[PDB]
């Protein structure tokens, strides 16, 4: 057993880590005071839920998580919140005055006086694991500490913890719910200095969610609450593997070798299927190969793109509920011929599979339906590099004008790191363009 | 994060006055500085602007300034006078007289000090400091000269710190005397430099509006503030109650402000409506969103259609289906795309609040960084130009210890600022 | 067509199919940057309070 | 009031449909870059499809299939051809043809040549036209690109009187529901000179370009012969119809390289929308029997049509979409 660290960096990543984290107790059949009643091995343990869930001696199961916000409000509601007896103070860190939807901001000035606290309190969890992964990393693009912030923490972690591993869960910028118009700008700069830090990293495009939450729970219009619970689903299909016995993804350096050949190119498409409103009166189950078909169709990915139009690298199919592979094979073969799907020649067409019979989990009250199978299909394709392409040209846009530069040099940056993020983003849709045609 | 208001002068003190008011009786505090609402969302965010004692009383972070008794004596008198704390009045007996000068290097200079000890045992008591909002005129002494002055002193002891302004243009349709054009111009090369967002108040378009639209043959500076009020009151909505963005001064400058001289905002209101004349049919969300962009409803007296908006930011309160405030508001900018600039994308943003303002079942209040603004600053030197090409006046200012050469700079920035915004109106 | 590495368990089961075959900076470095950008802020924080001394 | 923006000022086409859209007074222009646009006329080249179907509260339109260059590239037609069961090795409509590389299917063309060598029967290919292999390869290995050899047509029909060569030009229209489109006007774009079968030096009564051409306007109104015209040809000179002869294999070839690559381009479930012009290029024999020539993804019009068929494409394509405050095109069904 080997354990990971989760860090919830800024608005996005604290209450995405809070919707997380609530759906992993439910799956454990962990309480919100951290007590797990089938948990036979009182006060400690090498189970794959530990990897995640360290124990002490009063039987209580606390997450291996540090949350970070340079603002109190957001982290305050996990102190007072329904699972505040699951974390403990060390684990939950808040500054006084938060970055102002500023990189720069959140990177150099504030930064500064409080990375070494959050190492430090990194360090503790680190020093209760017996054999270190790495790290998952929760946080936005566009908040300036979700960018700002993170990307200082990645450069030290890579650092202090050169061996281990380390992904993202990021959450790519949407006007539908953007908080500040120079999002494009936090997104460019924190890409381009974690780029080199990241092993693996999962995009979610909060358009994407927004319109399947408008189009399948029927919600005119979706809060942090409904986006949150359904990215945790995804998140959870994703981590699976950590925390259930199994065979594939079974530790974060094998995520990094399933989908990512090309190091730069580790942005691994997710689809989620399927997706279905709770107070729907009558739903038809739906099949594996129905559901296995959904994973190509645009409406159900995490970030709007055509793979049709690129090339794959990698793709694994995580299903949870009733799914046999004879049913998963029946249902390839079919989709095969019905679908374009080119894989770049120097790779196999071919599909990794994982099965997990305990179908996916849903918060009682929540908006998604219980499914007797859902999957969440991870593919490495050039396809998701229209969303650089779209963020670039917002980039492009108001850089040429140099509006709002003023903001970030005012606060130790140099107009040089803009021109320089924005040239290692053009040589990385460069990279994507070989690749796929 | 709590703010530390400040109004200086007669106009500054009777708007701000006026302001507390408002927002009291929305917040449900009284006169005596009591509670008694029946939501808890009146309360969440009552820290920014009050101070609590013992007992839960709410007192206002306000510091009332001015260089005569006469006008504080009034709101110390008037409805919620006796909220404020006494020991933030702070006042002088000369006068200004409607002098610049006296107000920024002479009579002002000798109380200014007593002001900014007033200012720092606020702030010493604020768990978190965010910044300073000023409520003034540009065409007095007072509010024009020694509120400048407090602004500069400010930005030298708290630099870090954001600096809001709603600033009170004069216009001859409204004027006491004749040198509001020079008090105004000296005082716009202040702002320029030293806040980060000042709210343009135009006298000329409050006297319209009074007329044109709401029919009052004889307006009064009650009437013009009954509308600067209302207006105030919607721009701090999100800095005042629980919402989306969660309230603070420093993101409405990062996102507003694309350039840091480019910094005066048009402020907007709808329904726009009279004292006492009550208003019995709601507004449909189509109604609101249209008056709010119209060249009508805008508190600066500039048209929108003749320059172009670099940001913009729209609060609508009350209980109603922010999915069609999402439509309405998406519909303006795709029907009148060219009006908003190309190379800020998603330069509007929208946000909407449960609680609506006393009297109306819902408004919309529109905050616009347009280069047309430039308008306003063209007619203050015009005016400005007109009088001192022949050096009319200026004796009141010599006088004091100012030189020709400080108007000549004061006209000159202006003029540059006038031209910067005709520099991204042709982007 | 070809499954491969069929791995099998009580919570469930794993395998490959093919279709078709195929055809960092220091500690040092990261304190230098910061405090240079602090230094910054320090020189246009004493220029305005040179301008305003002014 | 619906807004659009113009990308490709070269379009003679769309420069109409700006044109009558405008005209309708519920359309309005923007600048080229402005995003907030329901309808984009892109351009021919990079065209950023990426960027399309990400603004909020606009349902947006472009007037190009992703992906429908696979079939409007020489070099690809061919493999697309070849790869697709659908249209299979063994497609009787398409001439026999090979992707060849400059210094790829070299050795596969040779062994072509040489059964029509070893079998004494018609041997001349296009790239330049030439009965002889190495005159040929030494031609593309000068020129720099990619360039696909084929099978040439020996045997043409010839109009009467005249002796000429000539090749139909068909314009088909798919909207955004995949609904294919036949425009019921066509255009023979024929030589004036008459067909020449030993000299294949003179390239100019074997190429049928309206450029080439211009004995131009000798027969007809610059060397564009219409359907009626045609029509009543073929019914007095070989006892048949334009429809029957003809006209069925068309739309046959139209409808089955469409549906070969629906899957590919389709925008049925998208978060943006397609419509496309094409240009369908076909060529006959002397035993009427309908040849592909090639597919032109920016298709140009002939003056006469101009205005009914750009009219057509604001009916069908786009406001079919964008709705306003017996038809021109024959429905292929499938
Ligand atoms: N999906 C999702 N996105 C969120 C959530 N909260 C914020 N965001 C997105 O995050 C972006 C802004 O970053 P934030 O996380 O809010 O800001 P921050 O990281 O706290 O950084 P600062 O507040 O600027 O110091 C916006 O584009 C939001 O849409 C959330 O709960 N769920
Ligand atoms: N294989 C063949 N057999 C007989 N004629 C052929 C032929 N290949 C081409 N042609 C004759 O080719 C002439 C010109 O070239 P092609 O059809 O490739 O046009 P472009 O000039 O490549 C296409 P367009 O100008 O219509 O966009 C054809 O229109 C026709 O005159
Ligand atoms: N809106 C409004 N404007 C005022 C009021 N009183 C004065 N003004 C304007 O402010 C300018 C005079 O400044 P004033 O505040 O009287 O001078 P001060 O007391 O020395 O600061 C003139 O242009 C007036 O039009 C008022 O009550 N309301
Ligand atoms: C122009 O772009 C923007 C402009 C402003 C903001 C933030 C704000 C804002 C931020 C903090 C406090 C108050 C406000 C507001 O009262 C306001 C009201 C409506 C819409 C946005 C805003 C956010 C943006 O992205
Ligand atoms: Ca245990
Ligand atoms: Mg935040
Ligand atoms: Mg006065």
């Amino acid at each position: 057993m080997r354990e990971c660290i989760s860090i919830h960096v800024g608005q996005a990543g604290v209450q995405i880590g809070n919707a997380c984290w609530e759906l992993y107790c439910l799956e454990h059949g962990i309480q919100p005071d951290g007590q797990m009643p089938s948990d036979k091995t009182i006060g400690g343990g090498d189970d794959s839920f530990n990897t995640f869930f360290s124990e002490t001696g009063a039987g209580k199961h606390v997450p291996r998580a540090v949350f970070v916000d340079l603002e109190p409000t957001v982290i305050d509601e996990v102190r007072t919140g329904t699972y505040r007896q699951l974390f403990h103070p060390e684990q939950l860190i808040t500054g006084k005055e938060d970055a102002a939807n500023n990189y720069a901001r959140g990177h150099y000035t504030i930064g500064k006086e409080i990375i070494d606290l959050v190492l430090d309190r990194i360090r503790k969890l680190a020093d209760q694991c017996t054999g270190l992964q790495g790290f998952l990393v929760f946080h936005s693009f566009g908040g300036g500490t979700g960018s700002g912030f993170t990307s200082l923490l990645m450069e030290r972690l890579s650092v202090d913890y050169g061996k281990k591993s380390k992904l993202e869960f990021s959450i790519y910028p949407a006007p539908q719910v953007s908080t500040a118009v120079v999002e494009p700008y936090n997104s460019i700069l924190t890409t381009h200095t974690t780029l080199e830090h990241s092993d693996c990293a999962f995009m979610v495009d909060n358009e994407a969610i927004y319109d399947i939450c408008r189009r399948n729970l029927d919600i005119e219009r979706p809060t942090y609450t409904n986006l949150n619970r359904l990215i945790s689903q995804i998140v959870s299909s994703i981590t699976a593997s950590l925390r259930f016995d199994g065979a594939l993804n079974v530790d974060l350096t094998e995520f990094q070798t399933n989908l990512v050949p090309y190091p730069r190119i580790h942005f691994p498409l997710a689809t989620y299927a399927p997706v279905i409103s709770a107070e729907k009166a009558y739903h038809e189950q739906l099949s594996v190969a129905e559901i296995t078909n959904a994973c190509f169709e645009p409406a159900n990915q995490m970030v709007k793109c055509d793979p049709r139009h690129g090339k794959y690298m990698a793709c694994c199919l995580l299903y949870r509920g009733d799914v046999v592979p004879k049913d998963v094979n029946a249902a390839i073969a079919t989709i095969k011929t019905k679908r374009s799907i080119q894989f770049v020649d120097w790779c196999p067409t071919g599909f990794k599979v994982g099965i997990n019979y305990q179908p996916p989990t849903v918060v009682p009250g929540g908006d998604l339906a219980k499914v007797q199978r859902a999957v969440c299909m991870l593919s490495n394709t050039t396809a998701i590099a229209e969303a650089w392409a779209r963020l670039d040209h917002k980039f492009d846009l108001m850089y040429a004008k140099r509006a709002f530069v003023h903001w970030y040099v005012g606060e130790g940056m140099e107009e040089g790191e803009f021109s320089e993020a924005r040239e290692d983003m053009a040589a990385l849709e460069k990279d994507y363009e070989e690749v796929g045609v | 994060r709590e703010i530390v208001h400040i109004q200086a002068g007669q106009c500054g003190n009777q708007i701000g006055a006026k302001f507390w008011e408002v927002i009291s009786d929305e917040h449900g505090i009284d006169p005596t500085g009591s509670y008694h609402g029946d939501s808890d969302l009146q309360l969440e965010r009552i820290n920014v602007y009050y101070n609590e004692a013992t007992g839960n009383k709410y007192v206002p972070r306000a510091i009332l300034v001015d260089l005569e008794p006469g006008t504080m004596d009034s709101v110390r008198s008037g409805p919620f006078g006796q909220i404020f704390r006494p020991d933030n009045f702070v006042f002088g007996q000369s006068g200004a007289g409607n002098n610049w000068a006296k107000g920024h290097y002479t009579e002002g200079a000798e109380l200014v000090d007593s002001v900014l000890d007033v200012v720092r045992k606020e702030s010493e008591s604020c768990d978190c400091l965010q910044g300073f909002q000023l409520t003034h005129s540009l065409g007095g002494g007072t509010g024009s000269g020694m509120g400048t002055l407090l602004i500069s002193k400010i930005r030298e002891e708290y630099p870090d710190r954001i600096m809001n302004t709603f600033s009170v243009m004069p216009s001859p349709k409204v004027s006491d005397t004749v040198v509001e054009p020079y008090n105004a111009t000296l005082s716009v090369h202040q702002l320029v430099e030293n806040t980060d967002e000042t709210y343009c108040i135009d006298n000329e378009a409050l006297y319209d509006i009074c007329f044109r639209t709401l029919k009052l043959t004889t307006p009064t500076y009650g009437d013009l503030n009954h509308l600067v009020s209302a207006t105030m009151s919607g721009v701090t909505t999100c800095l005042r109650f629980p919402g989306q963005l969660n309230a603070d001064l420093r993101k409405l400058a990062v996102n507003m402000v694309p350039f840091p001289r480019l910094h005066f905002f048009m402020p907007g209101f709808a329904p726009l409506t009279s004292r006492g004349s009550q208003q019995y049919r709601a507004l449909t969300v189509p109604e609101l969103t249209q008056q709010m962009f119209d060249s009508k409803n805008m508190m600066a007296a500039c048209d929108p259609r003749h320059g172009r908006y670099l940001t913009v930011a729209a609060i609508f309160r009350g209980r109603m289906s922010m999915k069609e405030v999402d439509e309405q508001m998406l519909n303006v900018q795709n029907k009148n795309s060219s009006y908003f600039v190309e190379w800020i994308p998603n330069n509007v943003k929208t946000a909407v609040c449960d609680i609506p303002p006393r009297g109306l079942k819902m408004s919309a209040t529109f905050i616009g960084n347009s280069t047309a603004i430039q308008e306003l600053f063209k007619r203050i030197s015009e005016q400005f130009t007109a009088m001192f090409r022949r050096k009319a006046f200026l004796h009141w200012y010599t006088g004091e210890g100012m030189d020709e050469m400080e108007f000549t700079e004061a006209e000159s920035n202006m003029n540059d600022l006038v031209s910067e915004y005709q520099q991204y109106q042709d982007a | 067509m070809e499954v491969i590495e069929l791995n099998k368990c009580t919570s469930g089961q794993s395998f490959e199919v093919i279709l078709k075959p195929p055809s960092d900076p220091s500690l040092e470095e990261i304190q230098k940057k910061l405090e240079a950008a602090e230094e910054r802020r320090k020189y246009q924080e004493a220029e305005l309070l040179k301008h305003l001394a002014e | 009031m619906y807004t659009f923006v113009v990308r490709d000022e070269n379009s003679s086409v769309y420069a109409e449909v700006s044109r009558l859209l405008l005209a309708t007074g519920q359309w309005k222009r923007l600048r080229k870059d402005n995003p907030r646009f329901n309808l984009m006329l892109g351009e021919r080249n990079r065209l950023p499809f990426g960027r399309l179907g990400h603004e909020p509260g606009l349902v947006q339109l472009v007037n190009y299939y992703r992906g429908a260059d696979k079939l409007c590239r020489k070099a690809s037609l061919v493999k697309l051809i070849k790869t697709s069961p659908e249209l299979s090795e063994s497609c009787t409509w398409f001439p026999e043809s090979y992707v060849i590389y400059p210094t790829d299917e070299r050795e596969v063309f040779l062994a072509a040549y040489n059964r029509r060598r070893e079998g004494r029967e018609g041997n001349v290919w296009i790239a330049l036209i030439s009965s002889e292999a190495s005159e040929l390869l030494d031609f593309i290995d000068e020129q720099g690109q990619v360039h696909v050899i084929q099978k040439y047509l020996e045997k043409p029909l010839l109009l009467e009187p005249g002796h000429r060569k000539f090749d139909i030009r068909s314009w088909v229209l798919v909207d955004h529901l995949y609904n294919i489109y036949l425009y019921r006007e066509g255009v023979l774009r024929t030589s004036s000179e008459p067909y020449n079968s030993a000299n294949f030096q003179d390239k100019t009564c074997h190429l049928t370009n309206h450029c080439i051409q211009k004995n131009y306007g000798r027969y007809e109104e610059g060397n564009e012969m219409f359907f009626e015209e045609f029509n009543q040809y073929l019914m007095d000179a070989l006892n048949t119809t334009l429809e029957n002869s003809i006209l069925l294999q068309i739309k046959h070839i139209i409808r089955s390289c469409l549906m070969c690559i629906e899957p590919a381009i389709s925008t049925k479930h998208l978060h943006y929308q397609s419509f496309q012009l094409f240009g369908f290029d076909f060529m006959v024999d002397e035993e009427l029997k309908v040849w592909l020539i090639e597919v032109n993804g920016a298709p140009a019009c002939a003056q006469k049509l101009y205005a009914e068929l750009c009219q057509g494409i604001v009916d069908v394509a786009i406001s079919s979409v964008f709705p306003l405050a017996t038809s021109i095109f024959i429905k292929l069904h499938h």
